[PDB]
């Protein structure tokens, strides 16, 4: 093989050139290593040359399967540049070349045309549309229906997973409602695989497919996939329970059903470990999850208390970065909205006001208005109970007072109005 | 109040 290492771009394109197609082979295969190097592979250098729409030929020559993978693979790395370059593989017509060779009975030839199709698809939503449009998925799919998974080759499993996530991918728009409802049985499937690639990859997918409108969240609520998905929020492997916990996240921003279904599924025991996760966003992901749970209804909220998560909250609140510490923030002001006042009086039992008011000390302008939200709510519930004069008192020997009052002072209008309203109406 | 999102595999891969 080392008589085609570091040919000359000028040299490839003679050989390319020539009327003798082993010649041509020899300098296609030039070209992928060329492309294969680690540093800096020439692929404006190959683009400028002209070779984009003879690669694209050489993968319709059945006869030579072995020009059929060089050039797949050249133009797979070329793909996998910029938008600029993975549009020049586009404009030389290889999309409907690729999704011939889906079908190749040389697995590794099928193999690298998922790849081409899944850099293709994964520059953004046209592109991803465009290889829609093409009837890639038809075949796609195909290669997946086999009785038992494992019975594929581990890395040509992986890439048509990945090839599959990126055609769930992109938004503005949202791949189309027919192509999602036809790839989602496939994705049910391999979300069941024993392989981790596998695996964070499939919930990738779910994740991208349930960030959107409620009705998407329900078509992927509604294959059953929640107890998988709490599962394998549970998985030790970092690169599984950011998925996971991402498609769970999506899940619960959408109707009370629909959150109702991951807290059936057993989501909440998870927490307790998600919501003290070494990785820091682990740790926001789940708070920014939670603080979507106690906007639900107030048998959900009391779910999260049966959990024991209240605590929990006051732990992160107390003490975390502090984008997960402002999520937290939000899961308090959610709660005290939304929770009756004994869910609410509770939440007070547990500490939750001094960490609330160390965090009025936050140059954020956002956390400090949804912070005054949650201790309105609280004195409100206070008030029923006639016991606003104690809260009071609490508030103010934690430095409660000194924050409130000094944020009349502060700049932001919401704000001074929120803090002067608390003096005057609780503090006299 | 529901807040809508809005390590990831990358877009793209190049072969080795």
């Amino acid at each position: 093989n080392q008589g085609t290492v570091n040919w000359s771009v000028e040299d490839i394109v003679k050989g390319i050139n020539s009327n003798n197609l082993e010649s041509q082979l020899q300098a296609t295969q030039a070209a992928r290593k060329l492309l294969s190097r680690e540093k800096q592979p020439p692929i404006d250098n190959i683009i400028r040359a002209g070779l984009i729409p003879k690669f694209v030929s050489f993968l319709g020559k059945t006869d030579c399967s072995p020009i059929q993978f060089e050039s797949a693979w050249a133009l797979t790395n070329i793909a996998s540049g910029t938008s600029e370059q993975t549009k020049a593989v586009v404009d030389g017509g290889a999309i409907p070349a690729f999704i011939s060779l889906l079908a190749s009975p040389h697995a590794h030839i099928s193999e690298q045309a998922v790849w081409a199709l899944g850099n293709i698809a994964g520059d953004g939503s046209a592109f991803r549309d465009l290889v829609i449009k093409h009837g890639a998925i038809d075949p796609l799919l195909a290669l997946l229906a086999v009785p038992d998974l494992s019975t594929l080759a581990c890395g040509y499993l992986r890439n048509l997973t990945w090839t599959l996530s990126n055609l769930c991918r992109n938004k503005n728009p949202a791949p189309p409602l027919d192509a999602v409802e036809q790839i989602l049985p496939t994705l049910v499937r391999l979300l069941h695989h024993n392989d981790p690639e596998v695996l964070a990859d499939s919930c990738w997918a779910i994740s991208y497919l349930t960030d959107g409108p409620n009705e998407r969240i329900e078509m992927v609520v509604k294959k059953g996939v929640v107890p998988q998905l709490v599962k394998l929020l549970g998985a030790t492997e970092l690169p599984i329970v950011t998925p996971a916990l991402r498609a769970i996240g999506n899940i619960v921003t959408g109707t009370d059903e629909q959150t109702q279904k991951v807290i059936d599924a057993g989501a909440l025991a998870v927490f307790p470990s998600l919501l003290t996760n070494p990785k820091t966003n682990i740790q926001k992901e789940a708070t920014w999850t939670m603080s979507n749970i106690t906007a639900g209804r107030q048998d959900q909220i009391q779910q999260v208390v049966n959990h024991g998560l209240v605590p929990f909250l006051v732990g992160v609140l107390s003490k975390a970065d502090f984008k997960t510490q402002k999520e937290a923030a939000w899961a308090i002001t959610n709660y005290t909205s939304g929770g009756t006042v004994e869910q609410i009086v509770y939440l007070v039992h547990c500490g939750i006001i001094e960490p609330l008011m160390n965090l009025l000390s936050a140059k954020d302008t956002k956390i400090i208005q949804v912070i005054l939200d949650a201790i309105s709510n609280i004195f409100q519930a206070a008030e029923k109970l006639g016991e606003t004069e104690k809260l009071s008192i609490m508030i103010e020997e934690c430095g409660g007072l000194d924050k409130i009052e000094a944020l009349q002072r502060h700049e932001n209008e919401s704000v001074y109005k929120a803090s002067l309203n608390l003096i005057e109406k609780y503090f006299s | 109040g529901k807040r809508k999102h809005e390590g990831p595999s990358p877009v793209k891969m190049i072969k080795t």
